[PDB]
Formats: structure tokens, C-alpha cells, sequence
């Protein structure tokens, strides 16, 4: 997908098995795939970070397509949830698709220390965001059987970066000439 | 060229050269 | 209080972040978590709205994240080389078409904005390599030749007189030279990007090369020819002071290839050209 | 908008953009036990946000032949995080609940679910003399009971939805706190019930205070039957408090 | 009488008729985390009396050759009722403790135990280069570690009591909160320690804040050696609070 | 008086010790000399209670015994070596995983506490050894690469541009470089000891290595290759300023063996591994 | 005894000869065996010391074991006492073992100069602490015939250290590696 | 940046740089 | 650290370091 707009969308569709997993990524603001987002890129210019993260999702399907999904944040000290039931026990939002296309899940700052390292460091890995089918993707007849979803990220009022450093998300391996 | 303050905590913001470009980093906000 | 503000500067607590307040369970038809990204606005929902939070007094400050701080660190922008190999007269002086586009690190940071206005602090780090053993007494001359001023074409050109241009003489053994420069543009701000040309024909130039001419930095070893050959490399460092930036933009995602242009190159496997790391699949953290 | 609802409990927030308002059982909002009504004298434990949060049970599949489903509380949450742990480490428990049933389809689907919360739903057995429903059968857990599936056993409860599994007519369940999920109108139901019992606190293990009954009164129909239409239940304890701590009780 | 003590925590009350006063580590009594020092923003859970109670570990037998014993907190209580449950369901925990060590003999017995509570007792390994003590070995649970028994393994910690299992001399442990159980004077030791750490809350699973070390500095002797003289430890969490709820962590 | 306190600073009489008062013969059933160490408390008996003392005005001060004073002396924490032997490109730069655990003297003092919070003063002492005779013009670059920042892999790596990282350029002949660092931890204090891991498996790391990552100190000889080879050794000195320490502990009794760990080694004759000197017997002074 | 807890205890028992000597050490805060105690270790980080020292002793025997002991401090300018009578002429405390297990002997600051060197220096050697049987160790039948005693040390209100210096109670003979 | 005192014995506690880390050793107690 | 006098002849007895040992030769009598 890299090098194509599709790398930005997640596909949803009618399921035959219940509570299937949709996506899963680390919450760490500077880890992949969050790294190249604007907040991830800026975070990569600092050594420390703190604060709550705001993840938003916009359903791109038809107006007649319905869906209920469960978005969960798993605080650290445990592996990523292997099931919806396991994920649901943590911080989560049940998203009902309707007139308002977008939903937001806030990943509260839940850490032992006031700050964490922006670079992938064991001690300060902040947890995961997983997405699961709460009910199912349902459509009337003669309607596309799949739909896309866009995912956004930004920081909350308490987000903050510290200790300026050079980024490793960009390099120069030769002379830049005239 | 000193912006002498008082409180006693007397602040002394000194500009050694006669050009604005010469002074150090700016204050915030 | 000019003194209370002073303390905030020393402690770096000028820009404080808000506290998190205690929130409670809710049941309402007002749903903050729901919105419409189509509007082009970011949902302003905060943690107190999605979970039951406790009260917490924030102590973080945004000072270091200020534009002044982000662009206020001295970085290398040029590495001038005077290498005496076999002809002192030809090799003891050189020139550079000044620009902030040759080194990726500081270039990328400035380019995160469309326009920027700032004064500059230039610091030079000269280092004399003794190729044959001794370095004798090395004295350097750096002269700023603004666009239009005569450019020296020999180590003894009359232009080195510097009757009007600014020149800085450095003597080996003395501290690193440094000076300040006021905002130099003929416009109100420097163009980090420029979607325009210097004409209206197929041969007109495109980009910042049209608006960012800064002149030439000429330099020479003042000391006359010595028995032992040396190689003097002067690295130039730049820092912005009293800065303002406008219209933030996406960070450079691929390597730079040339100055004053956003041109780039792509390989047959583009994932190698960007910082994005291939994921095994959607569910592999 | 009166069609939208957001419910936040602990670290969970649930939303629905097509509700039919909400119901507060007997108009009484859940609250902690007061000293005038309390009888047990030890200081109660109140997990607060670690127990008063939404727990989502296993989803069920609704199809043209579904006869219904039922769950019992607190049994259904016996294995749900801190709340579950607390009901077995203590002799006594007390809790209210926010029950949010979820079911979406399309504007071209039709079907109707009667969602009810029954206090003291004492199940019956059929044609088995005075033999009553076995403990095992009225303690199915999060899986609940799927009406019309279980291969009969002597101690198995009545599976007659038209007789409320207890000798009373279905049409009268509306006298209990309830809502309908009429596919053409809403995609969820929300019921908030207070603690109801003849004693201030009780054994969470041997007494199920409320029973959640879901019966499809209007059959699910559409011209796209292959698309599975699930029913999902999310329950959140409220003012959960426990008393009489000791070792953890192990059932069976 | 200053020789008597009664300690009540939750539903537990412990007594001793021969104490040597009591110790409050660093003179700071345990207290809940305040909003000025807190960093995690979700509302904490405070089990109160269901977790802040005395938990008695497995007794140990003290004999003429005993080299000592050590336990680590909260590891030692990982399997103790509600407190234990809470340390695994949450990412963060915070707690103080009341440690009451018990050991009685007779007015014809003699022996002396140095009872110490060490903050951040980072164990060492001996003659093994930079290989450190394995997680398994510093998480023995209520059983603790019996100095001088374990059949050496590469990742096994130092078992030298005279070097505090960490490269420092035993004689200086007195700089940490401590007491002595001198059989001729007292039959118990009582230490109350507050939460101590460089962060307001921490992982109860991967960080042991305090270590309880018991070393017999004066050998147990009597003319009735057949009568077993046990050492029993009872620990009660204080102001226990947890944050960051989720599924239950399973170690190993 | 901010001026009276000033005098105490100059004279070092901020913390005075109490006087000894005259005492007299006593006969009482109050016996201060008797107590119970089992309590875990130290008998607070003073000389006036055990003998008949005279009155004496104390003049000693505890200033020098303060934590600020005890940990406020600059000591060596690292000895960086750049030795040009046969390949200038490979040998003219290096890196160091920063830590305060490599030198026993300052390490032992900090480790007499469990937690410590302080700002730092780093002072560098570079010395150029002329292996072949001359040293030419030596210019050094020291760059702090915080965890995450790109680490240079050649003497000309773009990272040396230091567009954001702090770098200090020193020129041989100029005074010793020095700068201050603010308390750097993500926690409220540095862990001198840490009884925890970075996971919960048999392979998780144990100790301060989990909490004390400080990044990398990269350095290079800025001067390009010279005829005569040199060996530059830069010794780094550290000092704590504005210090606070918590929970004192037993001093290191045996030699250190590795960083971030309390591990130690024992010989067949342990009395050789500790400072304790064997006594002939109980009564031989 | 070094390398064993027994290096910290002194054994007492029924004597057949009167006024026997129990132990004897130098008072000098940084001399052996006081060197590795916390106060001795800290004193080793300074060049000068002054003030009174507090020596305490806790009887570890049975509750039915009795004993009277004489603890003495011999100021300098004379050799250590060769007998109880000789020691008793100096500063001393007669300790009676009873309900209170511990006794303390204060070594008053008795010096010509206001301070002394912490390192073993002739001119500033501060004297000795000796311990002798005042009466005897007595026990009823069926009671252990020996008992241990623990010895403590700390400084009094007038204790003070001066002139910071590196310690010789710890060394590094090789590189400390990662 | 000077904390000018008076008594005349005028104390001048000067902070040359704008960072707290930059100043010398702290005062006691 | 200045013992500022006045008479105008303003004497400025400055102690640059915070130790008495650091100052120059003493005054007489
Ligand atoms: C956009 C934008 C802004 C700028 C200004 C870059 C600064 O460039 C210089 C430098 C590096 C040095 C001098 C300079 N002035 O005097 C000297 C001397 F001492 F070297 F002679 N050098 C002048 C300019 C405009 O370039 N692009
Ligand atoms: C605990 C604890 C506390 C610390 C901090 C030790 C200081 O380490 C350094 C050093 C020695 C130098 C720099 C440094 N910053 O800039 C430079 C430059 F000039 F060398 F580039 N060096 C940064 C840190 C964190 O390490 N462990
Ligand atoms: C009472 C005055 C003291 C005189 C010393 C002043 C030193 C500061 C000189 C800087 C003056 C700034 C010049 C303009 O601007
Ligand atoms: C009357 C003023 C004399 C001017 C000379 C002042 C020299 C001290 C400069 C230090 C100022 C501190 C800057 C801030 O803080
Ligand atoms: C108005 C004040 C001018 C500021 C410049 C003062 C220069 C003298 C600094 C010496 C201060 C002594 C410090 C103490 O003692
Ligand atoms: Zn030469
Ligand atoms: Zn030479």
C-alpha cells in the first residue's frame, strides 16, 4: 500500500464471524505508523512527550450503511488484547455510525512517570489502540459491500514535548547541490 | 542600554550593541 | 511585573499547559465524541469528556516548543574548503553563493513554514589541517559581497580592500568568529516556498531561487604563500533570532536533491524513499 | 438532538445516533446504600470506576427464526474484570446498572425487539412436577440463554417466550422497565435500573436480582438476508459496593 | 502499657504483648496521592478495607543455622485477595504498608533478628559478569527466599547476607527503617512505611518498591531445641490505589 | 537579612552545631544511658548525661557536610579516546553511551542515596598527544545525541550538522569547555537504585539500565586529516548543582564490576574483598 | 569471622577468673574496626573530625541471664589499660543487664586541639574503649551458657567532619564496563 | 538578573544566564 | 558582595568569591 492513497484507509465489510479485529497499532506518538503524521513528525524533534492523544475516525461508506465498532486503548503492563472482550476491559468508546461521520477516542495520559521517551523505548511504551466490530457492517440490497474509514490524530490540551533533538525521520546521504 | 527592573530583585536586560539584530533570543508569546 | 516575567524566563514557565479536571459519569444526548471531520475542523474533545478523570495540576510548559526555540539552535549550513594542493594563488581563495538550502537538518525545520522572518547569528568554525607538518601563522578573511558588488577573481583583487563590504578577519588561535545580521529581505518575510517565476515564458526560473538571492561569501587565506601546504575548512553555522513564521506545512518526507527546489527522486520501491516502515498487516503492532 | 446519546461510565463511553430516549427503572436512579437502610456493619468496598464501567458480552446473531435471549445479573458479569472479582471475594454485593442493547441494520430492514429488565424473574419448568430450574441453568454467564436451542434436561427452565418462561403472558412484560428496538426507528435501547430487593445487600452468587430478556416480537426481514445482523449487549454496574470480604468463592 | 500493641486494618486486628515500640519509615505516614504530585489522569480505584487489611504469608522455621529470609513488595502480596487482584488488572498501583513480624519463644531462649525494610533493594549476582538477577528470582511471592538453600542457577541473586545481597555491609542496614526482635525483649516488630518512589504511581508487576529482609544476627539457642520456633509475617497495604484498568495481566 | 545570610556564606557558618553545657553529678531513677535498640531508634543520650561536663561554646559548622557540598565537587566520569593509528576516517570520531557508572569515586558517593535530583555542570579536559611531532590546528566537536536522534556513522555524517542537538566546539589553545544541564529525568528524581525490570519475563532487564538512559555523546576531530598522527583524550568531569537526595544507604563495600548493576565478585578469601582489616583477636587494638 | 554475621557479635559467658577483659578497640572514628561503620565510612570522606561519640551495646542473651559489665574510655597519653582497675580510673559506665537491653557509653571529646585527623595519625589518636566483667555472667540451670552482644556507634550533637577528601575505604583497580 | 541587598553592605547575587541550571552551588538549609 | 561607601567618593570593596580566604590582603591595625 505504501505509495498509494490506500495506505491511509481501513476497509470495513459484512462479517461472518462475530467481534473480529479491525486494526491494531501502538499508541506511542513517534512509533510507526504514527511517526509520519504531523504530530508524530514534530514529536520526533523532541526527546520527551506527555499528555493525552486524540484519535478520530471518519466513516467513508454510503449514507445507508450502518455499523457499530469498539475502539479501545490498552494501558501498558500487558500484551495487546487478543479479543474484543479482552480489549473492552480497558479504556474504550463504542462508535455508532450515523449522521455524524466522525468519532473520537481519547488516549488519556496514563503513565507512571510524568513524561515518556518519544523514541521506541521499552520502559516508556504507552500501550495500544485496537478496533473491533461491536455489531456488524450492514447494508441494504444494491449497496457496495465494503467501505473505507479514515483515521486522524492530534494532541489534547495536555499534550507537550520536551528536549529538542534532531529527527531520525529524515536524512541526507549526499551533497544537496545547485 | 539597560532595562533595569526592581522588586530587591533588580533585573538588568542589557543590549551591548546598538542594533536590535545583535541581541539574544527573544522572549515568549 | 518585569521581574515576575524574569523568573518565568529563568524557570522556563512562561507558557503553561492547562490542568485536567475531575470529571464524572454522564448520560446525555450531547455527544462530544461525535463530530464531522468534513468540516475541516479538529474535534475539540478533551479527556474529561470520554472518561472519568481525576484532578491533576499540570506542570509542563510549552516554552521549548516555541518557534523561537525550534529555529533558535545553531546548525551547519556550509562547509567551505580552501585546499592548497599545487598552486597557492589559485587555491588560497574561494566563493560561495549563500543559501540556507545545502544542509538538510536546518533546511527541513525552516521549510515547516511557508514564510519566516528573523535576524541571523552566524558563527564560523575554521580548522587548519597541517598537510606537511606546520601551519605557520594563519589569518583568514571572510567578505560578504552583496548582489552587485564586485567579486574578487584573484587572491589580490582590489575587492578584498573591502572599502564598503563587511569583512571579518580571524586569526588562528583566537576564538571563533561570530556576528549578527538583520532581517535582509526586500519583502516582509523570507519565502520558504514560492509558486512563481521570474518571467512568463517556458524558460523562466521557478521557485525560491527567484526570490532568495543573498549574495556571495568570499574568503581567502590572508597569509601569503608558506612552505607547508594546509587545508582550511571553514564551517558556517546559522541560527534564527527574533523569529516569526507563517502557514505551517507538511514536513519534507523524502531526501532533498537540490537547492531552492522541492524536486525529489523515487526508486522502483518507494517504501525505501520514505520514513514509513512497511506493516506486516493492519493488526500487527 | 434527541436522537443521539452518549453514556460515559468509568473509562468507557458508548454512543448511539438513533435512540428512543432512555428508561430509568421505576424512576429511581441508582445510589449507594444509606446508613438508615443498611444492616451489615462492616465498611463496604466501592471500586468506583474500576467496576462501574461498560462490559460488553458476547454478541448474538438475530435471524428470521430467533425466539429470543435472556441473561441474568449479576451472573452475566461474573467474569468481568474487577466487578466480577468483587462478587466472589465478598459475601454481599449491591449494584445498579446501565444496560445498553445494540442492534443496527438498514433503512430497508424491519424487525422489532422487546427489551425488558425483570426484577426477581423466577423461572419455571414445564411438565416436570415440582422440579425447579437448576442453578447451572440460571447461571449461564455472559453467554446467556438462546431460546429454542438447548437440548432438554430435567432441570432445564421453560423455553416458552410467549409465557415469559414463568407462566405469564408476554404481552404484559411492558409493565416492567422496557424499550423496543424497532429497526425503522432506533438502533439501540438504554435502560438504567437501581438496586431492587427486599434486603439492602445480597449474595451476588446465589441471587440474580435482574433478568434481561430480549424477544423479537416483529420478525427480522429484508431483501439482503446474507448480511448478518448481530445484537450486542453492554452493561455497566453503578454504585457497585461489596461487603464481607474473605477468600474467593469457587462455583461448581 | 508501652509493651502492648493492637493494630486494626480493615477486618483484621493484630496484637502483641511484647513490642519494642513501632517504626514509621522516614517519619512519613502513608497517604493517598495528591493532585499536585499525580501524573496519570484517570480517576484511581481505592478498595479501602477490602485491600487495606493484614495478609499473613507462609510461616518460616528459624533454627540454629538459619542465614535469613527476604520478601519483596508488592510481589509478596500478588496472590492476596482483592489487593492481589488489583495489582494485575491495573497498569499502575500505589501503596504503603504496615509490616508486623511475629516470633515468640521463651524466657529461656535467646536469639536476635534484624528486621529491615529497604527501598529499591536492587539485588546483585556474584562472579557472573554483567548478568543480573532474573525476574523469576526476585518475584518469589509469599514464599519469599530462604538464604542458603536455592541450588544455584546463572540468573540467581547473591545469597551473601553479610553483604546485603547487594555489595554493601550488613552492619549498615540500620540506616534503613528497621527493628530487632531480641527474644529476651520482644516477640514482634512493627514497621509502617509510606509509598517511596521517584514517580507517584508505578507498575506493581515489574517494580518492587520495598524489600523486607530478616537476618538472624544473634543465633537462636535454648536447651529445648526440639520445639520449633517459627517466624510469621503479616503485611497490610495502606491507602492502596490503582489506575489504568484493563484485562488481568498474567505473568510467566 | 539577605546580607547577614551573605556573611554566613562567606564564613561558612550557616549550620552551627550546639554547645556542650555544664552538667552535674546525678542520682536518679531516670537512666538515660539505658534503652532498647530493638525499637530501631538511636539512643539520643548526650555527653552531659554520662559525665560531668563543662560549658563549651561550639564553633564548628556543618556547612561542608551538606549534600550540596558532598556531591558538589567535579570528578571524572569518562575518558574518551580518539587515537589516529592508520585510518583517519575510522579513527577520528567516536561515541559514548552516557552514564555516571564508569568511575568509582563519584559513583560511590551518589550511590549513598536511593534517589537524587540535581542539575549538572560538565567540564571537559582535552589533551592532544603529538605522536609524530606536531599537532597542527586541532578543533574538536562534541555533540549530544539524545535517545532517538540519529547517531553519526562516519566523520562526515549529516548528523554532525547538529541542526537541533547541542554541540560544543573547542579549539586547542582555548580554555576548557564547560556547560550546565538541567535535571534531565522523565521522573521527579534520578534512580540511584531500581529494583524493577522493563518487562515480566525471564529475559527482561533488571536495574537502573532500565530507567537511566541518557543518550549518546558523539565526538570527532573537526580538523581534516593531517600528516602527523595525534591521540586526543578528552576527559569528562561532572558535578551536581542544586542537589537533593533521599533515603540514605550503606556505602559500596566491594569493588564495582559493571555499570547499572550492583553485581560484585568474591575471591576464596573474602577478607581481601572488603576494607575490613582482620583483627588478631577481640582485645588487640 | 570476616564474611560471617558473627563478625558483628561479641560472646559473653560465665568466668572462672574475675574482672576479665572482653574487648578493646581504638576510639578513632576512622580506624579499624570502626572504619566500615556508616559514621566511619562518612568520616573517611573528610580529613578532620571532632565531637563526642556514642557507643551502644545490646545484650542478646536470654531474659533469665544476668550480667554486670564495665565499659571504659581511656583518654590518650597512656597505653590501653591492662586491667579493669586501670581502665575504671578513666571515663566509664557500669552496665547492668535487665529489662532494657541496651546501654550507651559516650566518649566525650577530650582533645588538646579542636579537631583531629580522621586518618590514623599518632598526634591525634583519641584513646581506647575497653570492656570488662564487673561481676559475672550468671544463668539458672538449663539455660545456654553463652550469649551474644551487639555493638553500635553514632555521633553526638557535637560531632562534626571537615575538609572533604576521597576515601581510601574503596578503590577501582580496573575498568568498570557495560 | 541581580538580587541586590543592602545594609552599607550591598549584596549582588547575579545570574548571568537565563537558566536556573546555569547558576552556581546552592545555599544551605 | 560589595561594601559600598559614600562621601561623591563611593568606595566599592568587592568580594568576587564566596569564601573569606579568597579575598586580597587585609587592612591594617
Ligand atoms: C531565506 C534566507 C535567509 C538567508 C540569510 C542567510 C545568511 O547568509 C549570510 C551569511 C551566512 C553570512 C553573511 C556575511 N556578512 O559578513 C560576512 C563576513 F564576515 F563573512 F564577511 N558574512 C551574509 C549573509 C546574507 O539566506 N536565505
Ligand atoms: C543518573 C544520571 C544523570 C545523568 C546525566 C549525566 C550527564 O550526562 C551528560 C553529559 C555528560 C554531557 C551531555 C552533553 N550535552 O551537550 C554536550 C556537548 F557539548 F558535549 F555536545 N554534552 C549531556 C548529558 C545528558 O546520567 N545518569
Ligand atoms: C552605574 C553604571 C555602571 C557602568 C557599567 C555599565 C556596563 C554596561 C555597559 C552596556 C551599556 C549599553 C550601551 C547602550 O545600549
Ligand atoms: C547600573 C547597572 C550596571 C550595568 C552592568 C551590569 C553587569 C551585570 C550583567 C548581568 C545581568 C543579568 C542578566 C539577567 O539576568
Ligand atoms: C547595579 C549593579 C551592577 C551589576 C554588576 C556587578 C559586578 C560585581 C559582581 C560581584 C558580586 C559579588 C558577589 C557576592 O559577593
Ligand atoms: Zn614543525
Ligand atoms: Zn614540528
Amino acid at each position: 500500500n505504501i505509495g498509494n492513497v490506500s495506505m491511509y484507509t481501513v476497509t470495513l465489510s459484512p462479517q461472518t464471524k462475530l467481534a473480529e479485529e479491525i486494526f491494531a497499532i501502538k499508541v506511542d506518538i513517534a512509533s510507526h505508523p504514527l511517526a509520519t503524521t504531523l504530530i508524530g513528525e514534530i514529536a520526533s524533534y523532541f526527546t520527551h512527550w506527555t499528555g493525552s492523544l486524540r484519535f478520530s475516525f471518519m466513516f467513508c461508506g454510503t449514507a445507508n450503511t450502518t455499523l457499530k465498532v469498539l475502539l479501545a486503548y490498552t494501558p501498558p503492563g500487558i500484551g495487546k488484547p487478543r479479543s474484543r472482550k479482552e480489549a473492552m476491559l480497558g479504556t474504550h468508546v463504542v462508535w455508532d455510525v450515523g449522521l455524524q461521520s466522525t468519532v473520537s477516542l481519547v488516549v488519556p495520559w496514563i503513565s507512571a512517570s510524568q513524561y515518556r521517551f518519544t523514541t521506541p523505548d521499552t520502559y516508556s511504551s504507552a500501550g495500544y489502540i485496537t478496533c473491533w466490530y461491536q455489531t456488524n457492517f450492514v447494508v441494504p440490497p444494491n449497496t457496495p459491500n465494503t467501505a473505507e474509514m479514515l483515521c486522524f490524530v492530534s494532541g489534547c490540551k495536555d499534550f507537550c514535548l520536551r528536549m529538542a533533538r534532531d529527527t531520525d525521520l529524515h536524512k541526507q546521504t549526499g551533497p544537496i547541490t545547485q | 542600554g539597560a532595562q533595569v527592573s526592581r522588586q530587591s530583585l533588580n533585573y538588568f536586560n542589557i543590549n551591548y550593541f546598538k542594533d536590535a539584530a545583535s541581541s539574544g533570543a527573544s522572549r515568549l508569546d | 511585573n518585569p521581574v515576575e516575567r524574569y523568573v518565568d524566563e529563568v524557570l522556563n514557565e512562561v507558557l503553561v499547559v492547562p490542568n485536567i479536571n475531575q470529571s464524572h459519569p454522564t448520560t446525555s444526548n450531547a455527544a462530544p465524541v461525535l463530530d464531522a471531520a468534513e468540516t475541516g475542523h479538529t474535534n475539540k474533545i478533551q479527556p474529561e469528556d470520554t472518561i472519568e478523570t481525576r484532578y491533576v495540576q499540570s506542570s509542563q510548559t510549552l516554552d521549548e516548543m516555541s518557534v523561537e526555540s525550534f529555529l533558535g539552535r545553531s546548525g551547519c549550513i556550509h562547509e567551505s574548503v580552501l585546499d592548497i594542493v599545487d598552486n597557492y594563488n589559485d587555491q588560497s581563495f574561494t566563493k560561495w553563493n549563500i543559501n540556507l538550502q545545502e544542509m538538510a537538518q536546518i533546511r527541513r525545520k525552516f521549510e515547516m513554514f511557508t514564510y519566516a522572518r528573523f535576524d541571523s547569528e552566524i558563527t564560523m568554525v575554521p580548522s587548519v589541517a597541517a598537510k606537511d607538518g606546520h601551519i605557520g601563522h594563519i589569518v583568514m578573511q571572510y567578505m560578504y559581497v552583496p548582489p552587485g558588488a564586485p567579486i574578487p577573481t584573484t587572491r589580490d583583487d582590489y575587492a578584498w580592500q573591502s572599502g564598503t563590504n563587511a569583512s571579518v578577519f580571524w586569526q588562528h588561535g583566537q576564538p571563533f568568529p561570530r556576528f549578527s545580521l538583520p532581517f535582509l529581505s526586500i519583502a516582509s518575510a523570507y519565502y520558504m516556498f514560492y509558486d512563481g517565476y521570474d518571467g512568463d515564458t517556458y524558460k523562466s526560473r521557478y521557485g525560491t531561487v527567484v526570490t532568495n538571492d543573498m549574495g556571495t561569501l568570499c574568503s581567502r587565506i590572508v597569509t601569503s604563500e608558506q612552505l607547508h601546504k594546509v587545508k582550511v575548512v571553514t564551517r558556517i553555522y546559522h541560527k534564527a533570532k527574533h523569529t516569526k513564521a507563517w502557514c505551517p506545512r507538511p514536513p519534507r518526507a523524502v531526501q532533498y536533491s537540490h537547492t531552492h527546489t522541492t524536486n525529489y527522486k523515487l526508486s522502483s520501491e518507494v517504501h525505501n524513499d520514505v520514513a514509513i516502515r512497511p506493516r506486516t498487516n493492519l493488526t500487527t503492532v | 438532538s434527541d436522537r443521539i446519546i452518549q453514556i460515559t461510565r468509568g473509562d468507557s463511553t458508548i454512543t448511539s445516533q438513533d435512540v428512543a430516549n432512555a428508561v430509568v427503572g421505576y424512576g429511581v436512579w441508582p445510589h449507594y446504600l444509606t446508613p438508615q437502610d443498611a444492616t451489615a456493619i462492616d465498611k463496604p468496598t466501592q471500586p468506583d470506576t474500576s467496576s462501574n464501567r461498560f462490559y460488553t458480552l458476547d454478541s448474538k446473531m438475530w435471524n428470521s427464526t430467533s425466539k429470543g435471549w435472556w441473561w441474568k445479573l449479576p451472573d452475566a458479569l461474573k467474569d468481568m474484570g474487577i466487578f466480577g472479582e468483587n462478587m466472589f471475594y465478598h459475601f454481599l454485593g449491591r449494584s445498579g446498572y446501565t444496560v445498553h442493547v445494540q442492534c443496527n441494520a438498514s433503512k430497508f430492514h424491519q424487525g422489532t425487539l422487546l427489551v425488558v429488565m425483570i426484577p426477581e424473574h423466577q423461572l419455571a419448568t414445564v411438565n416436570k412436577g415440582n422440579v425447579n430450574a437448576g442453578y447451572k441453568y440460571t447461571h449461564p454467564g455472559e453467554a446467556g440463554r438462546e431460546v429454542g436451542t438447548q437440548v432438554e434436561n430435567e432441570k432445564q427452565p421453560s423455553d416458552d417466550n410467549w409465557l415469559n418462561f414463568d407462566g405469564t403472558l408476554l404481552g404484559n412484560l411492558l409493565i416492567f422497565p422496557h424499550q423496543f428496538i424497532n429497526l425503522r426507528s432506533n438502533n439501540s435501547a438504554t435502560l438504567i435500573v437501581p438496586y431492587v430487593n427486599a434486603v439492602p445487600m445480597d449474595s451476588m452468587v446465589r441471587h440474580n436480582n435482574w433478568s434481561l430478556v430480549i424477544i423479537p416480537v416483529c420478525q427480522l426481514q429484508s431483501n439482503n438476508i446474507s448480511n448478518i445482523v448481530p445484537i450486542t449487549v453492554s452493561i455497566s454496574p453503578m454504585c457497585a459496593e461489596f461487603s464481607g470480604a474473605r477468600a474467593k468463592t469457587v462455583v461448581q
